[PDB]
């Protein structure tokens, strides 16, 4: 549809990065490290939404990885999570192949890396 | 996904100590907050105990927390009961699925003897029957404090379909009064030996018993 | 004071798709450190949740409500809104928005004043009068109860009298009870002397002003 429409579903996408994101940073458990140390799969560029297909292939880990960390203090419904975070990538997306990054990265570089791709496409709608 | 099964009502003088539990059907109890909600009929939900033990500030000290992984329950604990404490309290849990209520438990401050209720149970009339209608009245009245279960059962089978139940509400003598209706078809009511009305109060149970008997 | 607060019809025809509105004053919808729920509870029933929403819009519901129920957010106006498709008298509770932070676990804090929502299509009706008949047997210095039964009627209220009002003693009417029709219906007993079954007469005068119904029921013994 309209610009304004894509740019609204990018700063969704956006924030629900930002919060699993800042949901991480504020963690304090001991055996968080294992959260930590998983392995993402990078895209090698990130210039188009039609590179958000390397995303997309990485929310299903992305869900485990999250599910297997749920603490008292750390719940972020996983499952619900990502299919809100899916079906965004998918109006975005919308049979291109994902070519990725030799280098693979922890979670927050992961996250870093997609926060920092929708604020790069953002700006340049404004 | 899971359940959160509280006691229907506990009760106990001023002063002393009452224990209402909140058990969990699935999953285990500490790895999610247990919260508890104390709620005046009428007025909105307020926080009583958060985070299975926290107490926020203007909540009194008699209010307090606790968690047995063992029988997987969480518990809310007022000493030094008060009138005042006499409310609806709802424990409250969360899962990866959703979020879970309990049944609610309604905790009574005995202000005078407890009643066992009086019970009432009509057939239906020869009038309704001839309408091809049936409707079974049973009439619970007296009772304190102001809360019970009330099952149907056709011979000695459970009735669950057709049964309407009001909520007790008291009386002028501050007891409570309340009515659960059973309705059938008239082939369904002359089907069977005998209908009862059974009421739970207090873990005490008042029976009675009604048969189709035309003359 | 942060204070939240429901917005609702009211009254609500089944089948018709429920709209609600929470409006969120001394506070903002402008920080991703809370989730904004809707909960509801039937009356004399308990608390359920229905769902919540994040500022960035993505949505969480109940399994048991999620195909009917849909969640927006309004951050320009402060506002998250409800909506709850295909009512029945089911659905008939008082609506609660209420505030839970993230991460940390789900605990409502506050709760909005919350607003009665009553789902009905019932149009004016009279109540029909069944006699409910007294005991078969006659015991020494025992009583016996007698009633009338009125049933279906919309909407409230009833009113009962015996014997044109010359009988008082004894007399329980009780609350009436709401079927799944929509329809009220409620009881009216009286505790009289077993001697006096036959002999005195008991006759109840219902009253339904809404529907101009008038109707005396002559509650005779039974005939066993």
């Amino acid at each position: 549809s309209s610009t304004k429409k894509t740019q609204l579903q990018l700063e969704h996408l956006l924030l629900d990065l930002q919060m699993i994101l800042n949901g991480i940073n504020n963690y304090k458990n001991p055996k968080l490290t294992r959260m930590l140390t998983f392995k993402f799969y990078m895209p090698k560029k990130a210039t188009e939404l039609k590179h958000l297909q390397c995303l997309e292939e990485e929310l299903k880990p992305l869900e485990e990885v999250l599910n297997l960390a749920q603490s008292k203090n750390f719940h972020l419904r996983p499952r619900d999570l990502i299919s809100n975070i899916n079906v965004i990538v998918l109006e975005l997306k919308g049979t291109f192949m994902c070519e990725y990054a030799d280098e693979t990265a922890t979670i927050v570089e992961f996250l870093n890396r997609w926060i920092t791709f929708c604020q790069s496409i953002i700006s340049t709608l404004t | 996904n899971f359940m959160l099964t509280q006691p229907h009502s506990v009760s106990e003088s001023p002063g002393k100590t009452v224990t209402i539990s909140c058990t969990r059907s699935s999953g285990s109890i500490a790895s999610n907050y247990v919260q508890w909600y104390q709620q005046r009929p009428g007025s909105s939900p307020t926080t009583v105990i958060y985070e299975d033990n926290q107490r926020p500030s203007g909540v009194p000290d008699r209010f307090s927390g606790s968690i047995d992984s063992s029988s997987n329950s969480a518990s809310l604990t007022i000493s030094g009961l008060k009138t005042e404490d006499e409310a609806d309290y709802y424990c409250q849990s969360y899962d990866s699925s959703n979020v879970v209520f309990g049944g609610g438990t309604k905790l009574t401050v005995l202000g005078q003897p407890k009643a066992a209720p009086s019970v009432t149970l009509f057939p239906p009339s020869s009038e309704e029957l001839q309408a091809n209608k049936a409707t079974l009245v049973c009439l619970i009245s007296d009772f304190y404090p102001g809360a019970v279960t009330v099952a149907w059962k056709a011979d000695s089978s459970p009735v669950k379909a057709g049964v309407e139940t009001t909520t007790p509400s008291k009386q002028s003598n501050n007891k409570y009064a309340a009515s659960s209706y059973l309705s059938l078809t008239p082939e369904q009511w002359k089907s069977h030996r005998s209908y009862s009305c059974q009421v739970t109060h207090e873990g005490s149970t008042v029976e009675k018993t009604v048969a189709p008997t035309e003359c | 004071q942060l204070q939240l607060q429901e917005s609702g019809p009211g009254l609500v025809k089944p089948s018709q798709t429920l709209s609600l509105t929470c409006t969120v004053s001394g506070g903002s919808i402008s920080s991703g450190g809370y989730y904004w729920s809707w909960i509801r509870q039937h009356p004399g029933k308990g608390l359920e949740w229905i769902g919540y929403i994040y500022y960035s819009g993505s949505t969480y519901y109940n399994p048991s409500l999620k195909s009917r129920v849909t969640i927006s957010v309004d951050t320009s106006k402060n506002q998250f809104s409800l909506k709850l498709s295909s009512v029945t008298a089911a659905d008939t509770a008082v609506y609660y928005c209420a505030r839970t932070p993230t991460v940390t676990g789900d605990w409502f804090d506050p709760w909005g004043r919350g607003t009665l929502v009553t789902v009905s299509s019932a149009s004016t009706k009279g109540p029909s009068v069944f006699p409910l008949a007294p005991s078969s047997k006659s015991t020494s210095g025992g009583t016996a109860a007698l009633g009338c039964l009125v049933k279906d009627y919309f909407p409230e209220p009833v009113t009962v009298s015996w014997n044109s009002g010359a009988l008082t003693s004894g007399v329980h009417t009780f609350p009436a009870v709401l079927q799944s029709s929509g329809l009220y219906s409620l009881s009216s007993v009286v505790t009289v002397p077993s001697s006096s079954l036959g002999t005195q007469t008991y006759i109840c005068n219902v009253n339904h002003k809404p529907s101009n119904t008038k109707v005396d029921k002559k509650v005779e013994p039974k005939s066993c």
